[PDB]
């Protein structure tokens, strides 16, 4: 049955997801609200810039240097050598 | 009772261990939920301190925790009732 | 070469004189090659010495039981075969007990000359009932292994005189096995487990240093004929 | 497999209708079919094989050859007589006394009468005698020596092993034999035979051309490292010299498991009969490791994968080296287009054929997508199958063979490209391994022991093999100490000094076996052969090796020291060279294990066999096992969470690797697809609360 | 014998078969 | 007999109890032997009241 | 009838010489002999045989 | 094998590897895994250590088939047996097959430490006799090990005049000396003087009356020095044996050490009769070569004598005096007699060191007729039908039989292994049903409280008049526990109400004099659904009282259909399986 | 009580096997003295064996070349039988050349320094007009027995293959004693031990190795004190 759970992709999964939640909060509050609202990572609505601006009350320019640069940061090698072996 | 040290799977000795319970079955269900607890105790050790405590005996190296549970029946460090 | 891993050796201290060596680890097999020849060189190699024969009064040729005691011939025999004793003096020198009176002797009754002891004085041996007289000689010379009780190669020379055993060596028994320790990353070493059993003359420590010593001279026999062969060295300690 | 003789097929009865009393030997089997061979599973007389001699009548009966005597004169006339000619007369023995001009000699003479009954009839009313001996039996069974001697269930185990021998790489000629090595390997067909008479040309490894008397010449093609149908390999390599004169009918190139000729389908190995530190306690057997060393007991396997590049609904398959998510580590072996190097070693899980599908559009996790998102990876629309070499193999790569749909070569529907891996390993002989002798005394390897803890003679030789003695009484096959005696008879070579006429029990023998040479092949055949005097005879006079040492004395034992202790064995140990087999049931074709694999489709249950992963039947005795124990968590276990409680046995993973406590079993799958069959079926079922 | 190239296997067979083996694969 | 038990069960209306010893391995709970009747498997454990203040 | 069952079986048993103990054999015939059969129906929901 | 517990342990040890720190997660530990670097052998024997595994051996005739080991690790790729678990397996090693299984949760280790370890299942379920015990090789060693030799090498004379008697020892100890030095043999009687050992019960009473206490105490012995180091292996508690390992011998001898005490002192005990065992049996010298395989040299005149006989039965037949079926049954009795004959004068023939009759005296294997079939005469063999040919087959295996013998002989060969094929599976369908049928009594109550229940036969009376022991009581009367009193003359009780009712109180009602017990049974428990325990008297597998959770219905029909297989027929009352 | 110390001499009787003999011992002791210098010697020698050779024509060990009249196989089978001594204990190379028909001695091998030949009379393969064999062959010293050691393990090429080595210079060992036992109790025993070495090194050689290894490893249980 080869669309059955393979039963270890899954708590690779789950494995991802908490490695995933623990580097994303090593950033800020902000940072991660936005990455959660662009990624869609907290209900698996991807939201754009214009609704992540309008639920912060900026600008969706703001909102694509803000991530812009969380993503310049995450490209570290230290918030990635954690994840890197996830592929 | 001159019986030669054990090793391993066998440490201690059954037929010390079933003049502490009824039947043998009683002494499986015990040691069982015995060796939750002592596992719920590791898990639940970085979080808060709840109503879980053990290992009672100081255990080894590494030591699998129903063996823990069985040399603390051994021990005379519990109690029980059945059903 | 190399060794690729150095083997020890500790002891777990059983009584005052039993012991227990470990050796760990060898090469497979070395276990069987050095625990049977540590066996022989410990059974029959370390010299001590012991009772040859004895002659006593009152027997001649009822050799069943001696007037005047209670316990018969070969009782007294078989408590004279296990007697501790060491020596010096190379020749067999005789030694005396000699007790009248009922009552229990035992083996601080003997008195030794110059050179021989006792190791355990306190030893029951004899009891004597109603002012009975018992006066044995003993013959103790020292020697090797285990010899059988002699025949007399005269024939009446000494008309009393019976042979006994002798059980010249320190150590009474000796048993050895193998095991098979850290099959994975070592590729199946041994590990040789002895249990030594002396009597109180030695320790059983101080017999396996006699006995490794007699063993490198009887191999450094065969190391030298050629000296600058290359061997397995150990190396340093 | 040719030769045989199957009851069960269409117009056949199956086993299941299969009586009793079809499966017995009837007496009229004797010389149309043999009574030994038949294999011995739950087809025991069902299958079964021709006799050596036989013919089939043109009208699908069984002829048998006679030696037809008339009025007490044996002549020479063979006569093909089917059952019911063998019932009208009546037929004697060929281990008979003939006195040398076709009279017999005693008047009471043995006899078969119609309903299989044994007479002493006067030597007048004999109108029938038989052919030879061995007449009875089958190719295979003609093959055991000492046979007469074997119990009938431990000769037929030797039959039915000895067809399951491996081709060794050495493949040297047993020294005790019958007379049917030599024809049944020239007869097998995997022998080149020189086909007309010649001398030799040129001669190599792969080619021998023969140059005939007339002219022409023609070139023997080998057949080198072919893959058999059971994995075993199939050289051929030649046995003739370049200025050599061969003549027609000759062997010129031995087999898989011939030598010089006859067949060799093991070794001849030193064999001793103590029981020897409890390894080879019930029928195992320990060896020496000079058997590991000497590569004496190695065959060599080449395995065939094979996959193919099919066309699909989504686009077409391609044989690539773009791979996807896979370090450049792995893709050193494989080539610039696809499948591995030649010669290049494999393990278990290695790529073999770099081949990748479409897989189409499926919308991502979120998780994976950020993944992409950072390290800027793309989504790579292509999924890979690549031909990966299954668990627990390894070994060199031999060919590679490749077809195409651009060579235009003979493909079915819907297939682009075709590719075959020839794969191959060595495997030495190891400590499990099933070994047998020619006498059904099978074993497994117990424990191969150095070469120093081996109990050697007293010329410093060890022994090779050491059996058990608790298995030769009790089974009744002193075939096997016959064999091991006249084994040692033929290693050293006997001399009977007949300096004052003829010894008494050598009367008899042929000329030139009153001596003979070291290493020298003899042959007993089957029903007439070593008598047991003639065996005493020559195992009294046995020469010396190279001292003055007689190792073996006229018991036929020796005084064996131990190897290990050192001290000799107070009583002497029977030894001798004793002929075994390395049968195909090695272990790497056995162990297997599972934690958690593919799984079944319409259940839920974990697959089955060797070829995929699959778990062992926990059967219904089992669950009685465990039953009658008391042992009940363990049986939920078994039943729910590791076979069938779908949604449970992902937690089960989960909890194991962060350490937490299993979790409470649930329902299994298959009482939900009895529940809804039950209700396909028309009946109310339901599951009530209280 | 009546195989040319055979090896020299000496035989214990006290008696002596008029027919050959036949040949084994004419079924 | 699977059959004809199944279809005489259907028509008698015949509610199985589960109170057996087979039909507890099919379903996949608990079989009421050994280790899993009520008087060993509901065994309370508590560590005793001196070696918790010992503790 | 239960003495003759279990005599019965186990002279077989013994004629093997195999070692039973009987209390096995008596467990399978209180097994057997557990129901008894209808042949009044008295008044009361029991069909006779 | 480690190459196999590194693909059932997997996620074990793919936590374990990650808890090291020598992987980052788990994806790289299960890359690490499939990749095999070499550290994941040391993360694998902590895993492994104390978590036993289960052994399946398919077909699963009885209640030991699945017993739970402690794993350890083997290089190779075979799993690795102990041999004193081949009985209950019923596993020979010729190529048999092993499933490992792998218990995962608390209770199931618990269940797998503690019910189905192998040290704690030692007897039956059926009969209570060992499992563990040693078999085959092992035996015979012992056997050679206590086996005593007349005119051996160093033994006791009390000659005396010239020299005194050489035949004391002061101890075992000097005695392995001298038995090293070639002076003592192990197989001779001598007189050695013990102080760590039991003495039997009469010179315990003699030396010490009441209270000889043995690590102090000194005693000596007329015995061999193989008895000694024999009774080395046995407990401090148990007396000296002094007699000839037999293999009933050693039964009884595990039989009362399994009685009387713990579970890990038999456990430990069994192992050190198999090491003895197997390092005398190397030393035995049991050989075959076929000089060891005597022929009876009465042989001859036998057969001629016996021949005559058939001779004149087959010439009356022939002048018409007798039809056809008798003069069969005539010949078939006269070549009963003279297989018998052959089968005497060969038993008188062999001597005692001879290691084909050691083999089979010793009782390690083999019945005599397996003797009498390699030297002698094979006898009588059967038809297809089940008849007897009436010829019969004169040779034995060691001459070689003649092509007409040995095609007699097929039939018979033929006939057994087809038969054994069927019967097992209907043995085992036998099993199936019965399964079913006692799937319900389970022990629910500790005690019915009835009075009702059986009598037994025990030990029925002498026409003189004594009390002999009637043969079959350990099947019908042992582990019961009785429901009235044992009174005789109007005396005392003698065994009370509910005793467990083993082997020193059926000792002493036939002392006092009783013949009839009435005991209880199963079969009239009074509890509504399944048995109660004291109904069921002494689990045969512990040794106590059957514990109140047991499914003593599954043990019961797993005891009776379980031995089956091995149950022939005979040669119109059905008379093996189908009449069970 | 004996207090003389034994000996040893020595006894030739061809140039690879020659006879031991150890007199007076302890009664008692010859048959274990004699196992272990037997296990040692067979087991423990350091010598020097081929380990991996590479063919040009070849890409692996289960193929064949043309010409000769062996194929991949035989030719290991039979290099496994070659003797060789090294002196030095970096893996050196020796080389094979051969053109034209003819028998391939192992006396056809050109060694460098150290290492040498103790049997050019060896046949190897055999060869034709056609025939063309080329192959350099790793020499390295070691104990004892070891496997191939696998290709991918190592970072060899394609053309490597990997042989079975067994570096072991001794080749059959025996003994016996003359045990004198005399009534009179000055009983001695007699070791009369043989050595066969392969014609690598001297028997008196690898003796003396083996007593330097059992000095070595009894010098363990010696020093305590
Ligand atoms: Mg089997
Ligand atoms: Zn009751």
């Amino acid at each position: 049955d080869s669309e059955a759970v393979v039963a270890v992709d899954a708590v690779s999964f789950t494995l991802l997801q908490d490695q995933l939640q623990s580097v994303l909060d090593t950033l800020s509050e902000r940072e991660a609200g936005v990455v959660r609202l662009r990624f869609g990572l907290t209900d698996g609505q991807p939201r754009t810039l214009d609704e992540i601006g309008q639920v912060y009350g900026v600008t969706r320019e703001r909102i694509r240097q803000i991530e812009s640069k969380t993503m310049s940061k995450l490209r570290h090698p230290s918030r990635s050598q954690v994840l890197r072996d996830y592929l | 009772g001159g019986y030669d040290t054990p090793l391993g799977i066998t440490n201690p000795p059954i037929d010390e261990l079933l003049d502490r319970v009824s039947s043998k079955y009683a002494l499986v269900i015990y040691a069982a939920k015995r060796a939750r607890q002592i596992n719920d105790y590791y898990n639940q050790l970085g979080e808060g301190i709840l109503e879980y405590v053990g290992p009672l005996v100081e255990p080894g190296l590494q030591e699998k925790p129903l063996s823990i549970a069985l040399r603390e029946i051994h021990a005379d460090l519990l109690e029980h009732t059945e059903g | 070469m190399l060794i690729s891993q150095r083997p020890t050796l500790s002891e777990d201290v059983l009584t005052d004189n039993r012991s227990q060596f470990v050796i760990e680890p060898l090469e497979p097999g070395f276990g069987y090659t050095l625990g049977n020849s540590l066996r022989r060189t410990l059974l029959s190699s370390i010299p001590g010495a012991a009772v040859t024969s004895i002659r006593i009064d009152g027997v001649l040729h009822e050799f069943t039981t001696v007037p005047g005691v209670k316990e018969d011939v070969t009782e007294i025999i078989l408590n004279l075969k296990s007697l501790v004793v060491s020596s010096e003096e190379d020749e067999p020198v005789t030694m005396y007990l000699r007790k009248q009176g009922p009552g229990e002797v035992t083996a601080g009754d003997i008195v030794p000359p110059a050179g021989v002891t006792v190791h355990n004085p306190g030893m029951h041996i004899a009891t004597l009932n109603d002012k009975g007289k018992l006066e044995v000689e003993l013959v103790v010379e020292r020697g090797r292994g285990y010899v059988p009780a002699v025949q007399n190669r005269a024939s009446g020379a000494e008309i009393g005189r019976i042979p006994v055993d002798s059980i010249y060596s320190p150590v009474l028994k000796v048993t050895y096995k193998v095991d098979a320790t850290r099959v994975e990353q070592r590729t199946d070493f041994d590990k040789l487990i002895l249990d030594v059993e002396t009597k109180n003359s030695i320790s059983p420590r101080d017999a396996l240093a006699s006995a490794g010593k007699t063993l490198v001279e009887l191999f450094g026999l065969a190391r030298e004929l050629n000296v600058e062969a290359e061997g397995i060295e150990i190396g340093p300690s | 497999h040719k030769r045989r003789l199957s009851a069960l097929g269409p117009g056949g009865l199956s086993r299941e209708r299969a009586g009793l009393e079809v499966r017995d030997v009837h007496p009229s089997h004797y010389g149309r079919m043999c009574p030994i061979e038949t294999p011995e599973g739950p087809n025991i007389g069902l299958i079964g094989s021709l006799s050596v001699y036989a013919r089939v009548n043109p009208f699908g009966f069984i002829e048998t050859p006679y030696r037809k005597v008339v009025d007490g004169v044996v002549s020479d006339e063979i006569v093909y007589l089917t059952a019911d000619e063998e019932d009208r007369h009546v037929v004697a023995q060929a281990n008979s006394p003939i006195d040398a001009d076709g009279r017999f000699v005693e008047p009471r003479v043995l006899v078969r009468r119609k309903a299989g009954e044994v007479e002493y009839v006067p030597s007048s009313e004999v109108d029938y005698m038989d052919v030879s001996p061995r007449q009875m039996v089958s190719v295979a069974t003609a093959m055991i020596p000492f046979l007469e001697h074997d119990d009938a269930n431990r000769a037929l185990m030797g039959a039915n092993m000895q067809r399951q021998a491996v081709p060794l790489v050495r493949s040297e000629a047993p020294l005790v034999g019958t007379g049917m090595e030599l024809r049944a390997a020239i007869d097998a067909g995997d022998v080149v035979v020189a086909e007309e008479s010649g001398v030799i040309e040129e001669v190599s490894a792969d080619y021998i051309t023969v140059m005939h008397d007339n002219g022409t010449r023609r070139t023997y093609r080998m057949r080198k490292f072919a893959r058999s149908n059971h994995g075993t390999c199939a050289n051929q390599c030649p046995i003739v010299d370049a200025g050599d004169r061969v003549e027609a009918g000759q062997v010129i190139a031995d087999g898989p498991c011939t030598d010089d000729g006859e067949m060799a389908l093991g070794k001849n190995l030193l064999v001793a009969i103590m029981p020897w530190e409890g390894h080879n306690y019930e029928d195992a057997i320990i060896l020496s490791n000079r058997l590991v060393e000497e590569d004496v007991l190695t065959s060599i396997h080449i395995e065939e994968h094979e996959i193919d590049a099919r066309d699909t609904k989504l686009g077409a398959e391609e044989i690539t080296r773009d791979i996807p998510n896979i370090s450049d580590e792995v893709l050193a072996d494989l080539d610039e287009r696809g499948i591995v190097r030649i010669g290049a070693e494999v393990r278990d899980g290695d790529i073999l054929v770099g081949k990748v599908t479409p897989k189409g559009e499926t919308e991502l996790t979120p998780e994976e997508r950020l993944l992409r998102a950072i390290f800027g990876e793309k989504a790579r629309e292509v999924r890979d199958t690549s031909l990966k070499v299954p668990h627990g193999e390894s070994g060199k790569v031999i060919g590679i063979r490749v077809f195409s749909r651009e060579d235009e070569d003979e493909l079915p529907a819907g297939v682009n490209e075709l590719v075959r891996v020839y794969v191959a390993q060595k495997r030495k002989i190891s400590d499990g391994d099933k070994l047998a002798g020619r006498h059904g005394n099978k074993g497994v390897i117990g424990k191969i022991l150095p070469v120093e803890d081996m109990p050697f003679l007293a010329d410093g030789t060890p022994v090779d093999i050491i059996l058990n003695t608790h298995g030769v009484p009790r089974r009744m096959n002193i075939g096997q100490i016959l064999e091991t005696h006249l084994g040692w008879c033929a290693h050293s070579g006997w001399k009977v000094d007949a300096a004052k006429g003829v010894p008494d029990w050598a009367a008899r023998l042929p000329d030139e076996l009153l001596e003979a040479q070291p290493n020298a092949i003899v042959s007993t055949p089957v029903f007439d052969g070593a008598q047991e005097a003639e065996l005493q005879g020559l195992l009294s006079c046995t020469l010396p090796n190279r001292d003055g040492d007689v190792l073996v004395d006229a018991d036929g034992k020796a005084m064996l020291f131990d190897g290990r202790s050192g001290e000799p064995f107070p009583y002497p140990v029977t030894v001798g060279y004793m002929y075994i087999m390395k049968l195909h049931h090695l272990v790497d074709d056995k162990i297997h294990a599972r934690s958690t694999g593919p799984y079944s489709m319409i259940t839920q249950q974990p697959l089955g066999g060797k070829a995929q992963f699959g778990g062992q039947r926990f059967g219904e005795m089992e669950c009685w096992a465990m039953q009658a124990y008391g042992a009940a968590y363990t049986l939920q276990e078994l039943l729910t969470i590791k076979s069938d409680d779908t949604v449970g046995r992902v937690k089960v993973y989960e909890a194991i690797v962060k350490g937490e406590n299993i979790p409470e079993p649930g329902i299994p799958e298959s009482f939900k697809v009895l529940l809804k069959e039950l209700q396909s079926l028309c009946l109310n079922v339901e599951v009530l609360s209280s | 014998n009546s195989v040319p190239g055979a090896p020299n296997r000496v035989s214990f067979a006290k008696l002596r078969e008029p027919l050959e083996v036949p040949g084994l694969l004419d079924v | 007999e699977t059959t004809r038990v199944l279809t005489d069960a259907a028509i008698n209306c015949r509610s199985d109890k589960l109170n057996g010893l087979k039909e507890n391995v099919i379903i996949g709970k608990l079989i009421p032997a050994g280790t899993g009747i009520n008087r060993y498997r509901n065994i309370a454990v508590q560590p005793t009241e001196e070696a918790r203040a010992a503790a | 009838v239960q003495i003759h069952l279990v005599r019965e079986v186990q002279e077989v048993y013994r004629a093997q010489g195999v070692s039973i103990h009987d209390k096995h054999i008596e467990v399978i015939v209180r097994q057997m002999l557990r129901r008894v059969t209808i042949i009044d129906s008295g008044s009361t929901e029991f069909l006779p045989g | 094998p480690k190459l196999m517990a590194l693909e059932l342990f997997k996620p074990f040890v793919m936590k374990r590897l990650v808890d090291l720190n020598h992987a980052q997660n788990i994806k790289s530990a299960k890359r690490m895994v499939e990749r095999q670097r070499p550290q994941v052998w040391d993360v694998l024997e902590e895993v492994i250590a104390e978590h036993p595994v289960l052994l399946n051996r398919a077909p699963t005739l009885h209640r030991l088939g699945i017993q739970a080991f402690e794993p350890m690790l083997v290089e190779g790729k075979a799993i690795q047996l102990h041999p004193l678990v081949c009985e209950a397996f019923n596993a020979d090693f010729d190529g048999d097959q092993m499933a490992v299984h792998l218990p995962l949760s608390a209770e199931a280790q618990a269940e797998a430490r503690i019910l189905m370890l192998s040290s704690n299942n030692i007897l039956s379920p059926a009969s209570g006799r060992p499992l563990a015990m040693p078999r085959l090789d092992m035996v015979t060693g012992l056997y050679y090990l206590t086996t005593e030799v007349p005119g051996d090498t160093g033994e006791y004379q009390p000659a005396s005049g010239d020299h005194p008697e050489t035949g004391v020892y002061s101890s075992p100890a000097e005695a392995i000396m001298a038995a090293d030095r070639g002076v003592l043999s192990v197989r001779a009687k001598i007189k050695v003087r013990l102080t760590q050992l039991r003495p039997p019960v009469e010179i315990e009473a003699e030396l010490f009356g009441h209270s000889g206490w043995q690590p102090g105490d000194a005693w000596m012995a007329e015995t061999t020095l193989g008895r000694v180091m024999f009774n080395e292996l046995l407990p401090l508690g148990y007396p000296f044996v002094n007699k000839q390992m037999h293999k009933k011998v050693q039964a009884a001898i595990i039989n009362d050490l399994a009685e009387r005490y713990p579970m890990i002192v038999v456990a430990q005990t069994v192992d050190k009769l198999k090491d003895a065992g197997f390092y005398w049996a190397t030393r035995s010298g049991v050989t075959v070569s076929m000089a060891d395989v005597l022929v009876p040299p009465r042989k001859k005149e036998i057969l001629d004598h016996y021949e005559e006989r058939a001779d004149k039965v087959e010439k009356q037949f022939q002048r018409g005096a007798l039809n056809h079926d008798e003069r069969n049954e005539a010949l078939v009795e006269i070549w009963k007699e003279a297989t018998d004959e052959v089968g005497q004068a060969l038993r008188e023939h062999y001597p005692d060191d001879n290691p084909i009759i050691t083999i089979v005296d010793s009782g390690a294997t083999g019945n005599f007729t397996q003797t009498r079939t390699l030297a002698g005469m094979k006898g009588l063999v059967t038809n297809p039908k089940g008849e007897f040919i009436p010829r019969p087959v004169k040779s034995s295996f060691r001459e070689g039989l003649t092509v007409l013998e040995y095609f007699i002989n097929t039939h018979g060969a033929r006939k057994g292994l087809a038969d054994t094929a069927l019967r097992t599976a209907d043995s085992g369908y036998l099993t199936r049903r019965l399964v079913d049928v006692s799937q319900d009594v389970i022990v629910r109550e500790h005690d019915c409280q009835t009075e009702r229940g059986i009598v037994v036969e025990l030990a029925e009376r002498a026409p003189d008049g004594t009390l002999i022991r009637d043969p079959y009581i350990e099947t019908s009367a042992y582990a019961r526990t009785l429901g009235t009193d044992a009174v005789d003359e109007a005396g005392n009780v003698i065994v009370e109400r509910g005793q467990d009712l083993g082997d020193p109180e059926i000792d002493a009602l036939l002392a006092a004099g009783i013949t009839q017990v009435k005991v209880r049974s199963v079969l009239t428990c009074a509890t509504s659904t399944g048995v109660c325990a004291t109904c069921y008297g002494r689990s045969m597998a512990t040794g106590k009282l059957v514990d109140i959770g047991e499914a003593v219905g599954i043990v019961a029909a797993q005891s009776i259909g379980e031995p089956g297989t091995q149950l022939t027929m005979r040669t119109d009352i059905t008379g093996g399986l189908p009449r069970v």
